């Protein structure tokens, strides 16, 4: 039941070739399913907690999939649901607040 | 109740406590795996699904399980038996089974619960019984009409919120299960829990054949929970089939009842559920109103006093007939309501919509503009003469002209419109009706619309550039040009004044009218796509000198642009947006 | 009581791979966005993570294989799908984490992994592959895969098997790549404003005033392919979790604690350019969200600073995360495009509360928006219960209308008013709260490939165990086939049966997707194919030929000698159903004239989308004449199959083509 990461410790050794020497070869078990913990220190000082780290991999994420969207494709009809959607956006936000102005 | 009793599964991970959370049935996860509906509504469907008995999988759901949730397949199993986590960390894996143990004890301790045995012996109950199409079985199928459906979801949600109160989340999951309705957004879930909702069955549907079933299967499950039940002309058959049907499936020494009053229920215990009925005039909790389209004044009393308890859920479950299926009691109340009353119909508003709904009829007894766009349109209007910076510099006004006068067709209409944001608003809006025999229709008819354009201008000053006119000449070309032709030099007494212009086939001369023939069709598209929408509305100071003595012009506009599928109005506004080629001077 | 049966403990143990793959993927959706001089040194644990997936995808790769040959399942698409594009980004991160160090650059690595350069990977191709013509359709969104698994269930009964499984193949090739993530649901993929096959199921469900349900779906924003998950993050996040933070020294942590104390001592500019009606002087609700967003972006600038600050005095570098990196293409947005992506200090539910502090302020409407239970309640009770000219005159009617206009604002409309209020609020917190996705995809994915390969896994399984008497080669079943029609079509359909032949037609004609027959609180299957039938849109002129296809010596002999289940006439996808219903229909009255006319036995008419697996492996095909839906094979009768119920050495079955000279071949040995 000898884990994965106490099995294999040392330089690069590209991924293919870990993949062939450690775990593809027949003669294994394959116990261990223990994962590892990838998130690093200095991302948990400034986002500390899973609801915070959500919402900034959710900033993020809607930043890329505006910067894409900003060779000629020129269509992208992806693009253009993201522009209608902000077009949209913007007018049904800026109804909401004239509504309640005018409700006085 | 098999997944609620699985072993620790050790189960060793890498995630720091101060993140791990306890799902119930696998060990402890990070904190994202409560955050992702993907793994979420997949681990608490794995186990909810053994709260449901074997009466309520289906019909055909597998050998011993709901087989469309928990099945692996014979390889998968024996080759998934042989993996192995690091199965420990010794100074944390106390805690964690202690967890793990914990939430698993609070489900078996739900399992337990009395009002929990009773909401099964409900549900799995009737489940059962109408197997056989609710036979005097003692206890080809009867598979429920969708109305029949939901006044069960109305008094079952109800009853496992009132009798089930410290289970709140657990048992609206197992219901959402048990009705085989899963991944409902909680809103309709929520829905089922209010009280006071009115139904509308055409007779000859089945509204008795279910309501007996129901009410007697809501009193021998349930227990110390009176029913009410009224009705105007003195509910004896309904009050006989229940006495009937529930001393047919159950023990008649049980049943005890005086002829049109309580009929009640027994028990091992004292608990005596009754149904006392209201209909020849405390806490009854169901108080079915049977019949809701007849009251007289002095019963509608009670009703409206029940009102003001807590644990009743008046369901006003009434029939119709479609030659009086206009109410003079409920049928107005769809009006100003919000998720209160559901007809049961298959001719829908219009006067054949039928096909849509006909594979929806029972099997036994054999609009353009959106109404959301239409009240948003007329609900909510900008104010244009304090938000100008957001108009575009030109107006744009067609004049849609008709030359005789006493007739209903015989309206010209109007409209000024403009680019508000990336939308359209309208400005002014005319419809405009000759005096009989004037030697000057065409000058009227400027006239109106000079008046209209003017009071646009005044109320908006230095905000146009240009305004450009098209009148259109379908009816007369001479008279088209006429009317440009007095629009031309009222005008004449800044912003520029342009018109548009035609070219008839054959001729080389531009003529100040417009010809409505292939554009129409565009027009009237693009119109109900932005419409619908939200992307046109009209100026909180529209201008109407002719709507100005019976209706607001909003509204009357709206009342012509309903009958897409006299439309003087309605082209004017629909061409003068589509045309806000160049027009000129 | 103590054994508990090992599929239980089997998918438990799947449930806990489930979850650290989940969690495993949102590290790499993590990394994705770090600092590149963090991820070289986060190097190894990537490394292992991915060796251990490719370790892992294959002592489940042959059981996932024989899965979803045999019955899919919600658990096992979800587990498939997180599996797959955990091993996907494994290898991308750790292929542009090692590119990185070679150039050194971090724009350029930022816009490998988040993908600010890929040719837009979100398009896909089917080919349904029909009979009577391929229609072929685009896979761009995920209401896009929606629409298309639905209409596969709605013409299932056309569609062969191994084209079905091709095109779910393909379908499922781009799940892996739109719902792989499974936590974030990139904007790029989703248009909440069409409804799904649910939001369909729950406003047939749900009251409905009037308002015929297709007047309803225009309005809704469906809320269940991708949720909204309400993340809550509080105002002084690090400075709770810095004193208590994992392998800091005591010194560091203090100095860290004390830098942070020492540094903690949006475009509002283009809010004049939105269209703001009512009085322009004085407190508006336009000037009040401009004071909230100014709020807003002082605690996020403060929040920043204090990051900076703070990672500067324990670490000493300034990290270049993916909103610090591309600062410069930030920062420059405009009011919308900084509402729709901003505010990594606050949550979208700060913007709403922000908003929604300046609209309801100081005031009737309130009151119905705050309760509508107690507005309908109030209903209810009442209901029981009962040119200068020119100038002047344009300000006195301008007047004269906005009076007016208010009045009715105030007095009537207020249903129009709490709903179209309600509507706008909902769409505002659907654009702004943080989708992370829905269990509608992989649950309709698991109910129609679960229907197309039990079709595909009967044809296989019946292939022998017995006696396969044939009669698609016909040495001489003319002869016994032409008797048999000729003594069939002699009778007449006595209409007091067809209360049964409308119910066990529309049982067939219907897919495997929307049971609601089966459902142990069955609706007839009537609603069962009124919800398959409108949510794939169809016509009305099509709607009617459903319900009224059995009212009415021809019209239950449509099918030619050997041709019954043969499209090779007709082409499109209307005239293929026509087709198809005309076969279904002529076999059901078939079935029923030969139960009136001969007592031999039970045919019962039974389709092979039933009969789901038992524990495990085991199917037991009842006896009876299936439909199987398959041009090469369609009538399949099982005149007896086993003691026990499945296909064993003493199941003799008759293949043919021919549904007379089966109903023959039925009697013949029954
Ligand atoms: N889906 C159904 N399930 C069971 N019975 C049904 C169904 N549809 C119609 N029926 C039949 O309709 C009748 C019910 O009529 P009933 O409810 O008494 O009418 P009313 O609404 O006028 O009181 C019964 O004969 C019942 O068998
Ligand atoms: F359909 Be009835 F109440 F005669
Ligand atoms: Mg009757
Ligand atoms: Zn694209
Ligand atoms: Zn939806």
């Amino acid at each position: 039941l000898r884990d994965t990461i106490p099995d294999c410790a040392l330089r690069s050794q590209t991924l293919e070739s870990l993949d062939a020497r450690y775990v593809s070869r027949d003669g294994a078990h394959d116990a261990a399913v223990w994962f590892e913990d990838m998130t690093p220190a200095e991302l948990e000082v400034v986002f500390p907690t899973t609801d915070a780290k959500l919402n900034y991999l959710s900033r993020t994420q809607r930043l890329a999939s505006l910067l894409t969207y900003a060779t000629p494709d020129t269509a992208c009809v992806h693009g253009e649901l993201l522009a209608r959607k902000r077009e949209r956006f913007a007018a049904v936000i800026n109804r909401f607040l004239d509504l309640h102005q005018i409700l006085r | 109740g098999d997944a609620l009793r699985v072993p620790f599964l050790d189960f060793a991970t890498a995630t720091p406590k101060r993140h791990q959370t306890v799902v119930p049935g696998v060990g402890t996860l990070h904190d994202c795996c409560e955050h992702s509906p993907l793994f979420s509504a997949v681990a608490r469907r794995l186990l909810f699904n053994s709260l449901v008995p074997a009466q309520l999988k289906g019909r055909d759901f597998g050998g011993d399980h709901t087989a469309k949730l928990e099945f692996l397949a014979p390889e998968l199993v024996r080759a998934v038996a042989r993996l192995r986590f690091k199965e420990c960390a010794p100074a944390d894996v106390v805690p964690q089974r202690n967890a793990y143990y914990s939430v698993l004890n609070t489900f078996q301790a739900l399992h337990r619960s009395e009002a929990f045995r009773q909401l099964v012996h409900f549900v799995r109950d009737f489940a059962q019984l109408l197997k056989t199409s609710f036979r005097a079985s003692s206890l080809t199928y009867g598979t429920l009409e969708l109305f029949q459906k939901m006044i069960l979801m109305h008094a079952t949600y109800f009853l496992a919120a009132v009798l089930l109160g410290d289970h709140a989340e657990q048992v609206n999951t197992f219901l959402r299960l048990v009705f085989e309705i899963p991944l409902f957004s909680d809103a309709a879930v929520r829905h089922f829990r209010q009280r006071a909702t009115v139904f509308l069955v055409p007779r000859r549907h089945g509204k008795t054949w279910f309501l007996v079933p129901l009410i007697a299967l809501s009193l021998a499950s349930f227990r110390g929970i009176k029913i009410g039940y009224t009705a105007h002309i003195r509910t004896e058959p309904v009050f006989e089939e229940i006495d009937a049907c529930l001393r047919g499936w159950f023990g008649s020494a049980r049943v005890d009842h005086v002829k049109g009053e309580t009929i009640s229920f027994s028990f091992p215990d004292g608990s005596r559920s009754t149904i006392v009925f209201a209909s020849s005039h405390q806490d009854f909790n169901l108080l079915f109103v049977d019949e809701a389209n007849f009251i007289r004044p002095d019963a509608v009393q009670t009703i409206m006093g029940f009102l003001n308890q807590a644990n009743c859920k008046i369901i006003f479950v009434s029939s119709t007939n479609t030659g009086k299926a206009s109410t003079s009691f409920l049928y107005n109340l769809r009006g100003a309501a919000d998720e209160l009353l559901n007809v049961v119909t298959y001719i829908c508003d219009d006067h054949m919509p039928r096909v849509v709904t006909h594979t929806n009829a029972t099997a036994c007894s054999c609009p353009v503009l959106t109404k959301s766009a239409g009240e948003r349109f007329l609900l909510y209007r900008p104010s244009t003469t304090t938000n100008s910076g957001l108009m575009a510099p030109d107006l744009y006004v067609y004049v849609d002209p008709a030359f005789t006068a006493n007739t209903r067709a015989s309206g010209t209409g109007v409209a000024v419109v403009g680019r508000y944001r990336d939308d359209y608003i309208i400005f002014a809006l005319e419809h405009f009706f000759l005096r009989a025999l004037t030697g000057s229709a065409p000058a009227d008819i400027a006239r109106c619309v000079v008046h209209s354009l003017t009071q646009v201008l005044a109320l908006h000053p230095g905000a146009f550039r240009g305004v450009r006119v098209a009148v259109e000449g379908n009816s007369s070309q001479d008279s088209a040009v006429a009317i440009a032709t007095h629009v031309h030099t009222e005008m004449h007494r800044g912003p520029e004044l342009l018109f548009y212009h035609c070219e008839p086939p054959g001729s080389a001369v531009l003529y100040p009218f417009f010809l409505l023939n292939k554009q129409k069709t565009p027009a009237f598209e693009h119109f109900i796509k932005k419409f619908n929408s939200g992307g046109v509305m009209a100026s909180q100071e529209i201008v109407s000198a002719t709507v100005r003595l019976q209706t607001d012009p909003v509204e009357y506009l709206l009342e012509q642009l309903n009958n897409l599928t006299s439309d003087d109005l309605m082209v004017a506004v629909i061409m003068a947006i589509y045309l806000a080629g160049p027009p000129h001077t | 009581a103590a054994p508990v049966s090992e599929p239980t403990v089997a998918r438990q143990k799947l449930l806990a791979l489930l979850g650290q793959v989940q969690t495993y993927v949102f590290q790499i959706e993590l990394l994705r966005r770090c600092d590149p001089h963090i991820g070289r040194g986060k190097l190894p644990q990537l490394k292992l993570n991915a060796l251990q997936v490719r370790a892992l995808r294959r002592r489940l790769r042959p059981g996932l294989e024989a899965q979803a040959g045999a019955f899919l399942t919600p658990l096992s698409v979800t587990l498939e799908l997180l599996l797959e594009y955990a091993w996907r980004e494994g290898e991308r991160l750790l292929g542009s984490l090692e590119t990185f160090a070679t150039a050194g650059d971090v724009a350029a690595f930022f816009t490998e992994t988040m993908g600010l350069a890929r040719p837009c990977p979100y398009h896909q191709r089917v080919r349904l592959d029909t009979y009577g013509g391929t229609v072929h359709m685009e896979l761009c969104f995920l209401h896009d895969v929606e629409n298309f698994l639905k209409q596969l269930n709605y013409c299932h009964l056309i569609t062969p098997s191994r084209g079905a499984t091709a095109a779910l193949e393909r379908v499922r090739e781009f799940m892996v790549g739109a719902v792989g993530s499974g936590l974030i649901v990139p904007p790029e993929l989703s248009d909440p404003s069409h409804p799904c096959a649910v939001c369909f199921e729950e406003l047939c469900v749900t009251a409905n005033q009037g308002a015929t349900i297709a007047s309803r779906l225009a309005d809704r924003i469906c809320n269940h392919v991708t949720q909204q998950a309400q993340v809550r993050l509080d105002a002084n996040e690090l400075r709770r979790y810095l004193p208590h933070a994992a392998g800091l020294s005591d010194a560091d942590r203090a100095r860290a604690l004390s830098v942070l104390d020492h540094a903690l001592a949006y475009a509002i500019s283009e809010l004049q350019f939105w269209l703001a009606s009512g009085d322009r002087a004085g407190q508006t609700t336009m000037d009040a969200f401009a004071s909230n967003l100014t709020a807003l972006a002082r605690r996020e600038l403060q929040q920043e600073t204090a990051a900076v600050a703070v990672e500067l005095a324990l670490f000493g570098r300034r990290a270049e995360h993916f909103d610090r990196a591309f600062g410069s293409h930030l920062a420059a947005l405009d009011m919308v495009d900084a509402l729709i992506i901003g505010g990594q200090a606050t949550s979208p539910d700060d913007q709403i509360e922000a908003l929604i502090r300046a609209c309801y302020d100081h005031h009737p409407l309130l009151r119905r928006l705050v309760s509508p239970e107690q507005c309908d309640e109030e209903a209810l009770r009442r209901v029981l219960a009962r040119w200068g000219d020119i100038a002047t005159q344009a300000a006195a009617d301008v007047r004269e209308r906005r009076r007016l206009y208010a009045d009715r604002l105030t007095k009537r409309s207020l249903a129009s008013l709490g709903r179209c209020v309600r509507e706008q609020r909902g769409e505002l917190e659907k654009m702004l709260r943080v989708s992370v996705h829905g269990e509608v995809l992989p649950a309709t994915f698991a109910a129609v490939a679960n229907g197309f390969a039990a079709r595909a896994r009967f044809c296989a399984l019946t292939a022998g165990a017995g006696t396969v008497i044939d009669n698609r080669s016909a040495p001489g079943v003319f002869d016994a086939h032409r008797f048999m029609r000729a003594s069939l079509l002699r009778h007449q359909v006595d209409p007091a049966l067809l209360p049964s032949i409308t119910h066990r037609f529309f049982e067939l004609v219907n897919g495997p997707l929307f049971d609601h027959s089966t459902h142990s609180f069955a609706q007839p299957p009537n609603t069962a194919l009124y919800y398959s039938v409108e949510n794939v849109g169809l016509l009305p002129h099509l709607k009617e030929e459903l319900a009224r296809f059995i009212m009415g010596g021809a019209d239950w002999a449509v099918s030619e000698f050997q041709r019954f289940y043969c499209f090779d006439g007709i082409s499109g996808i209307t005239p293929t159903q026509r087709a198809a219903w005309r076969y279904i229909r002529e076999l059901i009255i078939a079935t029923t004239l030969f139960a009136s006319v001969y007592r031999c036995g039970e045919l019962e008419l039974r389709r092979p989308d039933c009969s789901r697996p038992t524990s495990e492996g085991r199917y037991r095909y009842p006896p009876g004449v299936y439909l199987t839906y398959d041009s090469d094979c369609p009538l399949v009768a099982i005149v007896e199959s086993a003691p026990d119920g499945c296909i064993g050495p003493r199941s003799v079955v008759v293949y043919d083509r021919d549904v007379f000279s089966i109903l023959y071949s039925v009697l013949q040995h029954l």
